[PDB]
């Protein structure tokens, strides 16, 4: 029952900002059209301190450390009226890049939906001995705003030593350009 | 120290062995290996098994810095190997498991 900070976003509302990590979080996914769809974990959050991507550009879950030149506003554009993603501005340079993963190969739900957010993406991220401790879960839910009350148990995925400086974070928001704009989305801190 | 706090903090439960040999005629010179640096600087301190290799100006007790400001230098600090010294400036290659 502790106090979780809903960073909500409307057509005007674009937030994701430097978000501590100091023990960890406890992510929320409250998605209709996968709009969060990666962070970038780091401390100085430029290209000088190695920084870990983990994104799912629709097509991979990409998983990757490099000194990232980090765009201070990190975004996905996709076209509102066509449904495809068109940009992915992450990075500007990547150099020493001392891990890499890419998942396998897919096609995501990309385009805008509307409604009630149709499933909830549940994310843990510990930093301990080293690794990168992420765990998983997911149930349907259907609801408009306002993270709801329940019951279920987090899974393990990926226990990832990465072996980086992680004491903040960002989330990886996706503008929906029908020139910038959004859906209607949430997530959620949860120390 | 040093290398635990700023360059590389190690846990002190799980590790495994320290593979050290030696290197006097392949990373030093008699008046100065000045090629290679190492942390004294950091906005606090590392969690174990950590890497950092910011070129961000810093403070060398954790103190807020944007600089030009108070106690803000150089992240990175000489070695200084020497062929005509004692072994603590010898260079040497570990190779952690
Ligand atoms: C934090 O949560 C409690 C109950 O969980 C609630 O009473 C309180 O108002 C919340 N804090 C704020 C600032 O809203």
């Amino acid at each position: 029952y502790s106090n979780v900070t809903g960073f909500h976003t409307i057509n005007h509302t674009f937030g994701n900002p430097v978000i501590p990590f100091k023990d960890g979080i406890y992510f929320a996914a409250t998605e209709k059209s996968n709009v969060v769809r990666g962070w970038v974990f780091g401390s100085t959050m430029n290209n000088k301190s190695q920084s870990v991507i983990i994104i799912n550009n629709s097509t991979n879950v990409v998983i990757r450390a490099c000194n990232f030149e980090l765009c201070d506003n990190p975004f996905f554009a996709v076209s509102k009226p066509m449904g495809t993603q068109t940009h992915t501005m992450i990075f500007d340079n990547a150099f020493n890049c001392t891990f890499e993963y890419i998942s396998d190969a897919f096609s995501l739900d990309v385009s805008e939906k509307s409604g009630n957010f149709k499933h909830l993406r549940e994310f843990v991220f510990k930093n301990k001995d080293g690794f990168l401790y992420v765990y998983k879960g997911y149930q349907p839910i259907d609801v408009v705003r306002d993270l709801p009350s329940g019951f279920n148990t987090l899974k393990p995925i990926f226990k990832l030593p990465l072996g980086i400086n992680i004491t903040n974070f960002r989330a990886i928001l996706t503008a929906f350009s029908p020139i910038w704009g959004t859906s209607a989305a949430a997530y959620f801190v949860g120390y | 120290g040093v290398i635990a706090d700023y360059n590389y903090k190690l846990p002190d439960d799980f590790m495994g062995c320290v593979l050290a040999w030696n290197t006097r005629n392949i990373d030093a010179t008699s008046t100065g290996n000045y090629n290679y640096k190492y942390r004294y600087l950091r906005h606090g301190k590392l969690r174990p098994f950590e890497r950092d290799i910011s070129n961000v100006p810093f403070s060398p007790d954790g103190k807020p810095c944007t600089p030009p400001a108070l106690n803000c230098y150089w992240p990175l600090n000489d070695y200084g190997f020497y062929t005509t010294t004692g072994i603590g400036y010898q260079p040497y290659r570990v190779v952690v498991l």
